[PDB]
């Protein structure tokens, strides 16, 4: 028969197989059908169920389906669509600073998370900040002086 | 209107029980007549007309239902690099002697805010059927006002049976399921920066 | 469908207003037929169809 609305409950899978859904989340789209979900954890799977109901005889009628898991990874493919040229980045691999002159941007600064490594100024010709430091080595090396 | 017509509606056997739909919803007076046939087939006998001294309304028997009941709440706690919270409201409802409720309409608004100006520029968020909602990234250590209101299809085109309005805070009082656990690469918290 | 029959849909005294219902949704013919009783209660006259 008409199916006015599609429920659909989703819980951590580890969660879900230790308690089932009995925190588990429920999200609701009625009569669309494409379900999203905003800043989903990353590298973790989820435990996602669909039920429809509809108004049955009395009050109601219900009609589940059989629940899923889905993880995000990297192997996942992104549409993104979100594209870049954003200022001020924050990620897993640095801190990076520029600003942009005429139409391309130019680093002022380089927080390396992995290695520590910091490069502070406009980059010269050999790629070498005015003032760079090399927490590997521990090099304070600066291209002007010291007060 | 005084220029209304009688309009035919039943024409049958005479019966103490009468049963008849397809009068449209309003206000009508009714009137009925009597006939009887002489064997002869072509003399007829007749009561006249006698009209009902009381007018009946046409209606539909559907009446508001309950109000939503049981606030409740709930609150868990992801971490996926970023320090970040999740809040689900919950709430239950009972037939009772109301009608079917369709769907539940939440309404939330900043309580400083919905003191100032009310629900003027609240925030509205629909479910449906379900009887828990969740806000993602709710704000911390913020109070505001959530009311919600039932919504169902009256008469004419709807009907509203609201609820009384509440409020809630998240702060670290607040029990926290989390459910996101831990071991995520890069920690941006509170406390520090720490790489491993 | 050509094989369709004249469905019964209401039987019962003529009136210039006649309401009823229970039609499916689709296309449809109507036809009518009188009927007269001669006092007799055995003889009874038609208007055809």
């Amino acid at each position: 028969a008409n199916v006015r609305e599609f429920l659909v409950t989703y819980i951590n899978s580890e969660e879900y197989a230790r308690t089932g859904w009995a925190k588990a989340q429920k999200i609701n789209v009625g009569a669309a059908r494409a379900a999203t979900i905003i800043s989903f954890p990353w590298k973790v799977e989820h435990t996602f169920k669909v039920s429809s109901i509809a108004w049955g005889p009395n009050r109601q009628d219900i009609t589940e389906s059989a629940p899923a898991t889905f993880i995000l990874n990297e192997d996942t493919p992104l549409d993104n669509s979100f594209v870049n040229e954003t200022g001020i980045d924050v990620n897993y691999a640095f801190i990076k600073g520029s600003m942009k002159e005429g139409e391309i941007w130019k680093q002022t600064f380089l927080i390396d998370a992995a290695t520590g490594a910091i490069n502070i100024g406009l980059l010269d010709e050999e790629g070498k900040a005015p003032i760079s430091f090399d927490p590997i080595n521990r090099v304070v090396n600066v291209d002007g002086k010291v007060i | 209107s005084e220029d209304s017509e009688w309009v035919k509606y039943y024409i049958g056997a005479l019966g103490p029980t009468i049963k008849f739909g397809g009068v449209p919803v309003g206000d009508y007076k009714i009137r009925i007549s009597g006939q009887v046939t002489m064997p002869d087939g072509v003399t007829v006998d007749s009561s006249g007309y006698y009209e009902y001294p009381s007018v009946f309304t046409v209606a539909y028997n559907f009446v508001p239902p309950t109000a939503p009941t049981n606030i409740a709440f709930k609150a868990a706690r992801i971490a996926d690099g970023k320090e970040r919270y999740d809040a689900r409201i919950e709430w239950d409802w009972e037939r009772g002697a109301g009608a079917n409720v369709r769907e539940f309409l939440v309404t939330y608004i900043n309580s400083e805010e919905y003191a100032r100006t009310g629900w003027a520029k609240a925030q509205k968020i629909n479910v449906g059927a379900a009887r828990a909602a969740t806000i993602i990234s709710f704000p911390w250590k913020v109070e505001h006002t959530f009311k919600v209101s039932s919504i169902a299809w009256g008469p004419n085109r709807q009907d509203i049976t609201e609820s009384a309005p509440a409020t809630f805070i998240l702060n670290e009082d607040t029990p926290l399921d989390n459910s996101f656990v831990n071991e995520t690469g890069i920690d941006v918290n509170y406390a520090f920066i720490k790489g491993s």
